[PDB]
């Protein structure tokens, strides 16, 4: 007692009472097991002082709930999440029960939080129904790491108060309700219902700006921004307005500025000669840094050129903390573009040529569309001697851009090569000539030379991804690949593009990106694991029935609403398939035959067509995933109870399902190697329509020197060379820092 | 006399760590402890900067916290800036004089650079949040507090370069200065030379890390994330240069150095132990100062001296001295969040990676086994 | 062009100083700037900038106002730009010098001006930017939804669209951004160009000005305090800032 | 006596550069002189590691050359092992407690740190290049053509060490030990200062630059291209030591920092100019040395003498020294393709208006 006394939330003062806390933690204790709530009474009681808040009282409990998260006792991860939520209904509601769905909409409509076409699309009496298909109770599955990312990102807020609005569950169901809205009355509902049945139950991870905006009046949801920035002036400051214009409204950039013309290169013959791309790039730097993805986050980009670019040595030390602010530009990410042209030199140690690409006509279409031109091309103008170039030693170059990437982290890999010979487009139509933030989108791009001009091409994608870890049976992706395609293409007719190239894109392709979570989840209650090699089978297997149920979703859409307007310009077009033009060398690690109808398909998809120009694309659900307490995408975890780090939070994650399945896990430090993980990217390769975001993983202790090979690490790129890998994300390393401070 | 070359070909070797034969030649292709070689090489790869993470949220953080919250956060920084500008010059000057092997003579560099990158780090820190850093580090020599935080370290420093340099100015044996009888003993040095190994220790394991725990309890609150990464970076390294300092006392208390140590050292299991103890008394009367207007979630005066207590107990297990404290557990188990990075996923997107080494790559190529591959 | 001829007086040549005469060949008379030779002289230079000026002009009195004009500059009594000098009479059109650009609190503003400021710096022409108009750091976006970050990244911004055509990073590129006296943000937006701060806070390579008026002044004097605003939260502050000092007394007092 | 940390909160910005009263807290938003804090930030913006080059060619390329060339190579590597072992550990001992202003400690504490990371190199290349590396450092210490050189340039260093130690511990004045009369002057002590930091000049500016002439000579013959890779960093990071020393002797020389200072500088005229002297003929016999079972293609006794007179002209011009040798072009161009107000308001202002 101490004779404290506590400040109550109406300004009012109370005496100090602990069995109104002791309620709280038993009431957030239903159902847990091996959780005491006397350890969170212990460590939040000596924290409490005279006048304390309430609201104070709540986080304490809370964070002492969750600093008790551990391998011994896991479902503390439950009991830390239920009381978040507990304090997220008080401060919406003012009250744990939440109100009526109509009312809440009206009230949030009339203050501008929600978009006012909801309270037009549907009557009271829908609104009455779908608070029927509303249940509250599923807010009390959530981890700790969810309710602490919805009420830091995504439950609609006030970003100036703190000032919250609505629960989860409220969520779900306007999302549902707001990407159906256009259906048939006869259909609207069922099927608002049986998408919010899919998010709610975590079947179907929806991405950030999904989960943030879609009740919202700002109606823009494409996660991936795919800028071309030509060599010119204007189109310089095209790009810079509209990288502003939508980092603002939840957007990540991926840039290809591989066009520039290098330093020194003459401008108009020779009036003015050019100062090089370090300025512009800073430029670039600056207008992502200068608005946060609305509201949510800071804004990130990436910057995509060639390998054979005059500036390329300069280039690759761009990001490293080991130069001044004149030539380094840290905050942006960066991606090095290499055909097999440039594995070859290395190969056989002969030296690679850089040109600027203003000097070179033809060689950078060339560099993407087909090879042998490129080729071609490439010896003609390097025994060109009045071409200016620079000769650099194959080994050296890739030397270089493997330290920086070790270094770093952050120096991307894109084979385009295998980008377009692999690609639903046509190279010689629709090339593909980089990728987005994440290196795991590729779409056709073309450069602009104003903010609205229309000759210009933005490539929009947005996300979805499939639980894997919710899913019994493969069969039961059929249904669910269907509400999500239903609901990625109604979002295609719902959103607002600031800037028309972007719509014109996205009414074009009408690209969605739909991946997975849970993968290492999947392989863990299968019984696989990624060195060994047990799961290639089952991968195949796998992402087959994915991109057969995204292909089959998306043709039945077309033929019942129409095929998407530049389908022509697509391999699907033509009866080419995924299972047609992948890399042949996958046949020798995988022996898994096909078990859908694939013929079937491919008559089907050349007499209507597919709605979408892509499906699939395996993103990493850094964000998304931890919504659902899922291993982000594709990458196995780093510990049993992981840790992860964000401006929102420093959050304790464990594995799901740990009690009965931490024996079956392969965590991140304990591979032997990346040959495994590389195998498997590459058979998800295979039927994925565009990249996956693939992290190569190293610790140096694991070398008799203490230090990573150069061997190694070529080795490494050659080998996802060879498997079609098409882009390489994130390289981890284990630099060992452990001092650790457990019980004596 | 000390010089900088030595004429004799010693066999390096068979040199104890401290007063032998200065240091002639830099090799590093044998070592007498390896120990200190993979604390160089594992310091060379641990090199950050300031300017590579983002903190244009930590002045948007900071300006909004009440005032107590700033006090408590700008006293540890500088507190932190004050101990690292000591720690910069302190073991060039006190230990290069005496140390007779090259790895801890390059160990040593090694860890003065570092604290110099340190202490520049904390300076970044305070210049991004403070709209006017001239009135923040004016108020550090003349803070009476952490004047009081301080002295302990300094004094001991200056007692050591007090007598080296009368050691090795006139030699062992009685002399007479001005009239004055002065003793030069190699025993008293030695045992001073333990008592500001066994202070530097104290402070590097203890204080440094309340302070860390400081910091981060911020960040434990979403509050200030860039400056805990910076901290986060820095912790990093005192964790190797802690570990230095324990190998450094510990491989003198054995006796495989020196017969002499291990007895001098057994001298002082009552002083070396009263050191730990006015240290962590200093903490406790630290932590007083912090929360003086006012607590923090997650952080208060009760807490940070259990903190202070366990610490103070882990740190002196490692040294070979008796637990003064309850043997109890991490009060803060979150500050293990900070420390193994093994377990740490941060949003690369969001936030910046900590988890990078520079250089650490073997850099050999063989054409001939990349010749034979198949694309 | 034989009366021009006879107008000429290549006299005025020996008229010139060195530094004249040096500056006069650096970027005066038009030249290889390769082979380095030039190929006119003073005096055609002047006659040729006052043809090509009065070129629209009625064939009455064309000749009389060349002639004059050529007598006025060639005896150095009216001096014009050195822009002026090294387009006029040569095919470029680009006569630049400075550019005044507003920039309104709006994203689309900020990006017109930004591509305005990159369009004008390429032709080396000095930039003045009025700033001021944005809100303040902490200001709301759409009513709460989102949280400002301030001036400060937009400045960095402007900075480094003046900077986009300079060689090394930072060289030839001005700028001067101009911000009210009372803005909220004015203490951090006056030490943007000392070396205290880090880079993230600091935008040192742009030039400054403060605006302030009367009451600015008067408080000064009589030793009270300024309140700051941010000019978004102040409806038509901003405006009598600089339209109607009363309306701006009347309202900063409200 | 010297402090680790002094309790007073003097004013860093008008402290002498040398003999004030030492540092206690470093400061990074303002400098005295920014110059080493510039130094300070291209020393962190130039960080390199061993490792990165590739030496593994460099064994195959050394096995491959003459005897007249290899001992040319195991010399000048020799050379710079030592010269680099000592300028580790010298400016962070000479210096250090005589240091009054924040940003010289911290460049001096940065330039050890580099000179460290130089040894390192050394060891690195000696290492992969030869089958054992004992007889090459046991040999560094025995050998005579290097021990001179190596006395010649430690016994600066270590009679600034003693006078620094007898200042600190006794102070200034005349004082009795032993029996034996010492007198402890600070204009002495200034003297030896101003010598050693010549010397640490002419050591970095000279010295270091014949060796690299010679390990860039095997470059243009493309033999050892991992060692010129290293060696080009190596002559980066001592390109800015030589910087930041000629700034500290010619701050020093000037008087602006220290009114005492200048009339030392200018009794100098006669020993600075000796020593590089000096130091010069010590290179040209070094070169003597180098070459003489033989010569290489590229590099001789007479064109490295002549590199030696014009290195050591530019580098005494730059410190105010008169030019010892005639005026001479470069004889090796291809070396150049490898290297205040006071805050106070009245009340009088409310009558201005
Ligand atoms: N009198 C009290 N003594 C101790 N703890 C209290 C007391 N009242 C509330 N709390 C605790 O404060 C936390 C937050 O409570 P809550 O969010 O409901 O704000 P409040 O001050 O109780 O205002 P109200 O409930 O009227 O809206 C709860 O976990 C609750 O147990
Ligand atoms: N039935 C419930 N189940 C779970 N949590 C609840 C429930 N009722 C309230 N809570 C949560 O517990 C906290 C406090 O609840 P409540 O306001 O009813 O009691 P209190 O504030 O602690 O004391 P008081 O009745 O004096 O205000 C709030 O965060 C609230 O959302
Ligand atoms: N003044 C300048 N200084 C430096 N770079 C410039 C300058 N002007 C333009 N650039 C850059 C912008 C583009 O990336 C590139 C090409 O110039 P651009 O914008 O296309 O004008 P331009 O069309 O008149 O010249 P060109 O015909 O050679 O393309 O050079
Ligand atoms: N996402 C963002 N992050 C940071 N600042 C932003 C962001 N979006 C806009 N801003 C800045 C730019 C302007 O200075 C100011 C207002 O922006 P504006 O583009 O006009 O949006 P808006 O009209 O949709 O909302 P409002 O009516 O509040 O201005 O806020
Ligand atoms: N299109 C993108 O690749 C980039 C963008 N993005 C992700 C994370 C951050 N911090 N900023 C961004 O702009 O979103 C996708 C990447 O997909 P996910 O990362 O997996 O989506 P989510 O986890 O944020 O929900
Ligand atoms: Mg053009
Ligand atoms: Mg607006």
């Amino acid at each position: 007692n101490q004779n404290l006394l506590v400040t109550k939330r109406d300004g009012s003062t109370e005496r100090i009472n602990l069995d109104k806390i002791h309620r709280v933690l038993d009431w957030a204790a239903e159902g847990l097991h091996n959780v005491s709530i006397s350890q969170v009474e212990l460590r939040s009681h000596i924290q409490f002082y005279d006048g304390i808040k309430t609201s104070d009282i709540h986080e304490t409990i809370i964070k002492a709930a969750a600093d008790l998260i551990s391998r011994d006792a896991p479902d503390y991860q439950y009991l830390a999440a239920r009381l978040a939520i507990f304090h997220l209904r008080k401060k919406a509601y003012g009250q744990f029960e939440p109100p009526a769905l109509y009312d809440h909409v009206v009230k949030m409509v009339e203050m501008g939080k929600y978009d006012n076409h909801l309270l037009e699309d549907y009557t009271e009496e829908e609104f009455k129904q779908m608070d029927t298909f509303i249940d509250h109770d599923r807010d009390m599955t959530f981890s700790y790491a969810a309710v602490k990312q919805l009420e830091g990102k995504y439950l609609v807020q006030n970003r100036v108060t703190g000032e919250i609005y609505e629960s989860a569950q409220f969520l779900y169901i306007l999302v549902a309700a707001c990407l159906f809205s256009n259906y048939p009355r006869e259909t609207r509902l069922q099927y608002v219902k049986r998408f919010y049945d899919a998010v709610s139950t975590f079947k179907i991870s929806l991405p950030t700006p999904i989960m943030s905006g879609v009740r919202t009046p700002t109606r823009q949801f494409s996660s991936c921004v795919l800028i071309e920035c030509g060599d010119s002036l204007d189109s310089i400051n095209a790009t810079s307005s509209a990288i502003v214009k939508y980092v603002s409204q939840r957007a990540g950039i991926g840039i290809n500025a591989g066009r520039i013309r290098a330093l020194g290169s003459p401008i108009r013959g020779g009036e003015a000669f050019h100062t090089g791309c370090i300025p512009f790039y800073k430029h670039f730097q600056t207008a992502v840094k200068s608005c946060s993805q609305g509201g949510v986050r800071g804004g990130a980009a990436t910057l995509f050129y060639p390998m054979w670019h005059l500036e390329v040595e300069s280039l690759l030390v761009l990001k490293n903390n080991r130069g001044v602010e004149g030539n380094r530009v840290r905050h942006m990410d960066y991606g090095v573009q290499i055909n097999k042209l440039m594995y070859t030199r290395l190969l056989k140690g002969e030296d690679i040529t850089l040109f600027s690409p203003s000097d070179v006509p033809g060689l950078y279409d060339a560099f993407f569309a087909d090879q042998e031109e490129f080729e071609r091309l490439y010896t003609k103008y390097e025994k060109d001697d009045s071409i200016r170039k620079q000769r650099v030693k194959a080994v050296e170059l890739f030397s270089l851009m493997m330290q920086e990437r070790a270094s770093t982290g952050r120096i991307y890999i894109q084979n385009v090569d295998h980008c377009n010979t692999h690609s639903p487009f046509d190279p010689a139509i629709a090339p593909v000539r980089q990728s987005n933030l994440c290196l795991e989108i590729a779409l056709p791009t073309k450069p602009l030379n104003d903010v609205n001009d229309e000759n210009g091409e933005i490539a929009l994608c947005t996300l979805s991804a499939f639980n894997l870890g919710a899913i019994n049976n493969l069969d039961e992706l059929e249904e669910l690949a269907i509400l999500a395609v239903r609901a990625l293409d109604a979002l295609l007719d719902y959103q607002d593009y600031p800037i028309p190239a972007a719509k014109r894109g996205a009414m074009g392709r009408r690209t969605l990106g739909i991946g997975v979570i849970n993968f290492a989840y999947y392989l863990a209650k299968h019984g696989k694991r990624y060195s060994d090699g047990s799961a290639n089978n089952l991968t195949h297997k796998t992402f087959e029935a994915i991109q057969y149920y995204l292909l089959k979703a998306s043709n039945e859409l077309a033929k019942e609403q129409g095929a998407c307007p530049w389908f022509n310009e697509t391999t699907y077009a033509k009866g080419i398939l995924p299972i047609d033009t992948y890399k042949k060398d996958l046949d020798t690690i995988a022996n898994e035959p096909l078990h859908y109808d694939w013929e079937a398909l491919r008559e089907s998809i050349k007499t209507h067509g597919l709605r979408n120009s892509t499906l699939s694309a395996l993103m990493p659900s850094e964000t998304s995933s931890q919504i659902s307490n899922a291993t982000n995408g594709i990458e196995p975890p780093r510990g049993y109870v992981s840790i992860k780090a964000s401006k929102d939070g420093i959050l304790r994650q464990v594995v799901p399902d740990y009690e009965h399945l931490h024996d079956a896990y392969e965590l991140l430090w304990e591979m032997p190697g990346n040959d495994g993980y590389l195998q498997l990217v590459g058979i998800m390769q295979k039927f994925i329509d565009q990249s996956i975001s693939a992290n190569t993983n190293y610790d140096p202790s694991r070398f008799p020197s203490g230090k990573v090979p150069m061997q190694q690490l070529l080795k490494d790129l050659l080998t996802a060379y060879k498997f079609g890998v098409k882009t390489l994300y994130y390289q981890n390393t284990r630099d060992g820092a452990e001092d650790a401070q457990d019980d004596l | 006399a000390y010089t900088t070359f030595s004429q004799t070909k010693n066999d390096q070797l068979k040199e104890p760590m401290f007063f032998g034969q200065p240091v002639n030649v830099a090799r590093y292709d044998q070592q007498k402890y390896d120990i200190f070689e993979k604390l160089i090489e594992k310091q060379l790869s641990f090199f950050w900067r300031p300017e590579e993470v983002d903190v244009s949220r930590d002045r948007i953080d900071y300006q909004a916290l009440p005032e107590h919250e700033k006090h408590i956060f700008i006293s540890n920084l500088k507190y932190q800036t004050l101990l690292d500008s000591i720690q910069g010059r302190s073991p060039n000057v006190a230990l290069l004089p005496l140390i007779s092997i090259p790895e801890l003579e390059t160990w040593v560099e090694t860890w003065a650079f570092s604290e110099t990158i340190h202490s520049r780090s904390y300076t970044h820190i305070i210049r991004n949040i403070v709209n006017d850093p001239s009135v923040v580090f004016d108020d550090i020599v003349t803070n009476e507090q952490i004047q009081k935080r301080a002295e302990g370290i300094s004094s001991y420093y200056d007692e050591l370069i007090e007598m080296t340099s009368y050691w090795h100015l006139l030699g062992e044996g009685t002399h007479t200065v001005n009239g004055k009888t002065v003793t030069v003993s190699l025993r008293e040095l030695k045992k001073k030379l333990y008592l500001c190994l066994m202070s530097v220790n104290a402070l590097e394991a203890i204080r440094f890390y309340v302070s860390f725990a400081c910091s981060f309890a911020f960040a434990e609150r979403e509050l200030m994330e860039g400056n805990a990464k910076i901290i986060r970076l820095i912790a990093r390294d005192e964790a190797l240069h802690l570990t230095g300092t324990q190998h450094m006392l510990n491989l003198l208390r054995s006796g495989a150095d020196d017969p002499e140590m291990a007895e001098i050292a057994e001298e002082c299991k009552q002083e070396c132990y009263d050191l730990f103890v006015q240290a962590a008394q200093q903490e406790k009367d630290w932590a007083d100062y912090l929360f003086r207007d006012g607590s923090m979630i997650g952080l208060n005066k009760d807490i940070l001296c259990q903190y202070v207590e366990y610490i103070t107990n882990i740190r002196m297990q490692a040294v070979g001295l008796d637990l003064p404290f309850q043997t109890r557990s991490n009060p803060i188990p979150w500050i293990n969040t900070w420390l193994v990075s093994d377990n740490v996923q941060v949003a690369p997107q969001e936030v910046e990676v900590s988890s990078y080494l520079v250089g650490q790559i073997d850099s050999e190529v063989d054409t001939d086994d990349l010749s034979n591959f198949q694309l």
